[PDB]
């Protein structure tokens, strides 16, 4: 074949439904709503050109190269139950495509341009998979769960942790004082809410050393290990870096980083200084939903996950069920063991469009916060399991008689719940009856009980599977 | 298939990959200045200058980048504030290239609200310059 | 007036109708879709207190601080046209609540949290008032346009660039060798296609110094200043930094950062690098449309451009209106006075909810590419005036003869319509025969404006105002 | 308008007395007092001029940039109450005219040469309006009164300090005998001489390491946090 | 010194007029980076006064126009160009695009020219770290000559930036930037004279030293005195000089004098006799001031030093027959002419406040 | 108004600016010399050493702040210590042309107080020399 000028359609090079997956191929699953008149084997075949070799008009230059071994490819496409116009189209991307250990890059190839294309009306990346021959070309997490458990010294339940509030006007000392009071009453953490970073109200180093005086005072009055997530977010990455640098010069445990504002080039770099330096680091999901709120566009938020996985962070937020930020039931518990295990078998019934092999990657601990109080432990508990992070910032301050107390009854609830399947109760039916023996033994839990009781967040869903 | 000739096919920026300008085309790029207040004015350089060279980056550590010499041409007198008068651009234009006739030349404008050159065109090049092709020429 | 623990209201705090805005303050114009049952003025106020100072119980930390001075204002909501559910709600933000040159904060503020809460069905960020004395706190773009210019030393029209194709898969020879070969046709500007970082098939270094050779040597050959646009977007801040530090040890005008997938944190690092070191930093938007495609949900484009203004870059995309990209004309012509001009007045029909006042931060040159050749020439020249880059991929790398017969082309349609204009004709109405004109004269724009003569990109417009 | 060679009064391009004040604008209030024979307005129209873009005699350049932008703007001219020669003159900084976060660069415009005219006999800058959009461009103070209270752990009254004397002339290990004995007696502070730095008499590192010790048994001592 | 006893409730004013510096003290002090003689010997300039000019508008101008309005004034005849005072780095103009454009102008004027040119380009800045920067940018330039603001910048600053200067070649202009804050009143303050020793302490190739006859305060006598404290290694006390004890600078260098501030070819004679050939001459407004643009003001000042030199060396007495040699320097060059007649009138003579 | 020229204008330091120096002026400089007790040398090139220039800095780091070649001439025998004779210094002009008739040539004085060169000016160049204009056609 010679060199043709001019434009032809897409699906004559990129739509190729006979080609066997390799082992070592990206893989991706589009929800696609292409344009009236766009038949879908050309709309999946742009949109596997688009991001990866091609462009509108025929280019002679493919021809000094292998269009074959470099082009993404349309392999599949599935219908949508249910829809006139949606289409699931799987891509295959080969592993030559992509910079090793560069989450950006991935990103860039697969969600860079096609999202905008005029020949189609929504499109949402619903799933990647991310082959082992590409997961270890990934540092990965700095510590990961089995680590940060043997590190803190803590097994055989939740860890409790809790957002300072209001979110911004406190002062470094007041800040700190919140941090000693909290952490005191039993929470494992605290934290800098995810836009405290510097102000004009509190300056970062100020708070810094303010938290350490309250994190060391808290460690020495209860006799466990404790910490707080210091917000290393910052403007550029050498403010990051010597945010991080002050909190390993304090010998903190653990900071934090918001992995999409700060954004995965900088990420990539912290997880690495953590690595190097033995700092936990806790990651906030602060603008996901900005991304993974809407079923016909955007990028689910089980592939924000991966990327953050690989990317690196010990912590991940993923979202309470059954408080104030949506997240439907089956499709968390599908993400969440994207998160935590090293394989998971495809499970269209919770999401998961490709089986995930992580080849010994750490596991990243799912971080259960927003809006949730001791009603929502046994729920929480039953969801999660032991290895993940419950957070109460108002299920915290707002307790009646203060932070402490408040810290009390987290703690009480989280226990009692624990203890209760431990023992062999049924925590989704039971539940009630749990905080309620517990109210009736622990005043300050009873206080919380009757603060909440009757606080609930039940709306539609509108990400649905 | 014809083939853009890389040997003695140096261009001059804006409007050289047209047909060279005819006086009456001058003229009207001359009404589009004063039409838009933009303030005229004539550089000039010898045929050794007029070209983007790197001979100073001799002196320098690993500074050069968008750095180079003969970006700066001569000004010919000064920039015609408040000129609204397109034959007085044109007259002196004829002045420029009368007293420096084996030069390169080029008309600029200035807005002074971007601050920043607006406009420009090559005017006059020497006789004597080979390393240009007629339009016709550009390609074989 | 004490501590009372529980759930109340946010409009209680939070809606302020009377509120009078400050000249410092940040305003926010949310598109606001709540649930069945949530009226306006709560929904305006949880997004209010969510991104500024509250959560969803009351704190006793409050008292300690003055709510007054810190907390965001919901001041103003209002009905949209055509629409029985969705409302524009307007939210006052104080400025200590920022820090300081960080559009990440800003972001982490504003769009954190609140797209995600259950109480509404969707949201989305149509605009923000930066006001002067938070814009003096951003170090903001390296150069800009007036800069750019002078050092290009480039006046009179519009500057022309290229993205090589195909977009992975060539070796960094032949990068080179097509990079050379579209320079030396008459083309300002060539470019790493936006997922060319460092890939098996090519290494960043080898393609940057085989690169720096085609520039040189087509810059020797015209004698016009001739730059490269060399990928720094990276993994990680360290591998970022090391490929602008080789440019520049190489001497070369120009590199690119993709400020959404390397993210905004690294983007401002190499905007303050660029502007120590005297490198034009050309800015691709590459994952945008996940963002601001959809009319429903998310953040809108003129938004991410101010956000990229301030956090630094030179070259910023814009769009086309008429190329394969999806950007509607209004609005287009709206942002690109936000980018481009020092003051720019309220104006609904354009999408502008707010005046914005620049205080003289340089202008970002707007960038039009995808899906564009000879024939859109005449409009773009009429859409973006003399102040943007226009690119051929495609559009070059497509041409029968080769790139630099087909630089040559979209150079000669350039300066025609520049000539055109400049001569008193209106390029909207007179474009087809000035082309035309062009052709009948020039053999490489004849042969361009043969091969596609038919081709158009219209379709249905998505992100309507 | 074009380019006209020649010396003009200040006051045609810089007395502005109808100008509206911005509110990035900063502002000067100058104390002045001019030559006998030079008018206020010209006298003010000068400061105005040769503190911001302005020399004395006209120049081409003008016309490549917008004078009406940068300009430094005499708006207002104060008559001074019991002074037959005194005026306060107002003067207005476009935003435009400083560096960002550099005091020195404020100053250098602003009493960079203007008190050295031959045309005014004193010159006394009285005041600045600072505006927010400018002051956002500092670091600003390391801590201020809050955070500096709280890092103390002081509340609730003034805090004491103390210089040591002899001003100079007194050897390290003195100098932290006199700190020492000083803070243990209810002084939070004790503080070097400004023109105590390092000198024959003490070399500085030998005075920061015994006023360190001083420091630290003084705080062991009282209980108190002490400093110097 | 000057730290307290100003503000005591028991004076009224004070002022300090002079300050002996003993060399055991002068001897602690790296001193000026260059000096006088080290200075002409770099820049191979020597049997006249050199001459400078700053840029105008002060501040407004872009960098490119910067470097532009730099390029046509250094090809007219002046050695120098100077950012003014106040330009830093800025909205309308960045440090860092200046500094490469200037040096395009530099570098093009000189190949012109033949003669060895610079610009003083503005290292003051809001903190050492910018102001290094800004140094190391120069360095990295191959430019000759920087610049600062002493005493706005201040003393720790300046003996940084001066020791720098020595360490990698450049010279270093002083600004005396709010000098007159201090040294204006006859009743309270600091005299020049030692703001002037301070500085040749501290470090300077370069210092402002006034006109006498320009737009800015200088009484003539009190002038010629501390320009002999900058410039010699021996001043003996001279009390109808100001000059109230002997000074012995131990052969620290001189600083090289610089005359500027509302002169014009007029004032060229007047400057030559005042000076000698040991000093600065710059006219900003005086070339950029000129009918014709940047290059013929600068041929314009060029012709006038030179003339006037000539004519000083021939034996004729520049303080009677000044006007004379202008006169017919104007008669031969259209140049001067042209700034002849558009300043002939142009004085400025107000009663001197400063007195002895 | 009149255009400074940049084509082949090129000068030589003090006294370049006036009209070329006539036997009894550059006479006049002579004694100038003698009367201030100076020490009176010469100084010569060939044109390609005339002018400052950068070619060694291609052998240098970042160090190449106020260093030029070509600042060095060639001493003409030594410089006239103790000599109280005018006449002496322009005989020695007369050999100096005469030996080196194609070269540079300039008088320079020096001051062993200052220990610095305190005069100089050009008192010869090569006729074939093209990179000068006389006074008169300085400006077109
Ligand atoms: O700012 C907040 O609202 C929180 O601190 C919770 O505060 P409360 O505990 O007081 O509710 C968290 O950042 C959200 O959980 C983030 O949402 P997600 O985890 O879904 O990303
Ligand atoms: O990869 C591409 O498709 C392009 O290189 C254009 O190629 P062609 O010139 O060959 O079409 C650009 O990155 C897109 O224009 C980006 O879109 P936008 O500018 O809208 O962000
Ligand atoms: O800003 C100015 O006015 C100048 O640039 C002179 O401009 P002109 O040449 O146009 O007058 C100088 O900085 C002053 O001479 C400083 O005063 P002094 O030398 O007394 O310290
Ligand atoms: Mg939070
Ligand atoms: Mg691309
Ligand atoms: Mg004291
Ligand atoms: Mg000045």
């Amino acid at each position: 074949a010679g060199f043709k000028a001019g434009v032809k359609d897409y699906r004559l090079t990129y739509y190729t439904p006979d080609y066997v997956v390799r082992d070592t191929d990206i893989l991706a699953a589009f929800r696609m709503t292409p344009q009236p008149g766009v038949p879908p084997e050309e709309c999946g075949a742009a949109v596997a050109a688009e991001s990866s070799t091609g462009t509108w008009t025929t280019v002679w230059t493919d021809g000094l190269t292998s269009l074959d071994r470099y082009k993404g490819r349309c392999y599949d496409i599935e219908p949508v139950p249910g829809e006139d116009n949606q289409y699931i189209a799987y891509v295959a991307y080969p592993i030559d495509l992509f910079e090793e250990g560069s989450v950006t890059n991935m990103f860039t190839s697969i969600v860079g341009n096609v999202f905008g294309f005029k020949a189609l009306r929504a499109l949402r990346l619903e799933d990647l998979r991310i082959p082992p021959a590409y997961v270890k070309t990934f540092v990965g997490p700095p510590h990961g769960i089995q680590v940060e458990r043997d590190k803190l010294n803590k097994y055989g339940r939740g860890l409790l942790g809790c957002t300072i509030k209001p979110k911004l006007g406190l002062s470094a000392k007041n800040y700190g004082r919140a941090v000693y009071e909290s952490l005191r009453g039993g929470l494992d953490f605290t934290k800098d809410d995810e836009n405290v970073n510097s102000q004009p109200f509190m300056r970062w180093r100020d708070r810094f050393l303010f938290v350490a005086e309250a994190i060391y005072k808290a460690q020495a009055e209860t006799g466990e290990v404790k910490g707080h997530y210091l917000n290393a977010t910052a403007g550029t990455c050498e403010e990051m870096m010597k945010r991080a640098v002050c909190a390993k010069e304090l010998g903190v445990p653990i900071i934090m980083h918001d992995y999409l504002t700060g954004g995965f080039t900088a990420n990539t770099s912290l997880a690495i200084y953590c690595r190097d330096n033995g700092l936990l680091l806790h990651i906030h999901r602060a603008m996901h939903a900005v991304i993974d709120r809407q079923r016909n566009h955007g990028i689910h938020f089980r592939v924000l996950a991966k990327a953050l996985r690989m990317s690196g962070g010990d912590h991940l937020h993923s979202g309470t069920v059954v408080g104030k930020l949506e997240g439907e039931r089956e499709v968390t518990l599908g993400f969440v063991d994207l998160m935590r295990d090293d394989y998971v078998e495809k499970d269209r019934s919770r999401g998961i469009y490709f089986t995930q092999d992580w080849c010994s990657m750490p596991g990243v601990m799912p971080v259960a916060s927003g809006g949730i109080h001791v009603w929502h432990m046994p729920a929480l508990v039953e969801i999660f399991g032991d290895d993940a992070c419950l957070q109460f910032g108002g299920g915290t301050l707002g307790h009646p008689w203060g932070n402490a107390p408040g810290a009390a009854a987290n703690r009480v609830a989280l226990e009692a719940c624990t203890q209760a399947r431990n023992e062999g109760r049924d925590l989704a039916r039971e539940g009630g009856d749990v905080i309620r023996s517990a109210c009736k033994w622990s005043p300050e839990l009873a206080a919380a009980c009757e603060v909440w009781k009757e606080i609930k967040f039940e709306f539609d869903t509108i990400d649905k599977l | 298939m014809m083939v853009w000739t890389p040997v003695n096919n140096k261009m001059f920026e804006t409007f050289s990959y047209l047909p060279p300008l005819t006086d009456e085309q001058i003229a009207a790029q001359v009404d589009y200045i004063v039409a838009n207040g933009w303030i005229p004015c004539l550089e000039f350089a010898e045929a050794d200058k007029a070209y983007v060279s790197n001979e100073s980056a001799i002196r320098f550590g690993s500074v050069s980048c968008l750095y180079y010499d003969n970006r700066y041409w001569t000004m010919w007198k000064l920039p015609m504030f408040g000129c609204r008068d397109p034959m007085q651009v044109l007259r002196e234009i004829v002045a420029c290239t009368k007293a420096f006739p084996d030069a390169y030349v080029r008309l600029v404008a200035f807005d002074n609200q971007k601050q920043v050159q607006i406009m420009g065109f090559l005017v006059q090049r020497p006789k004597t310059a080979r390393d240009f092709q007629p339009a016709n020429k550009r390609s074989v």
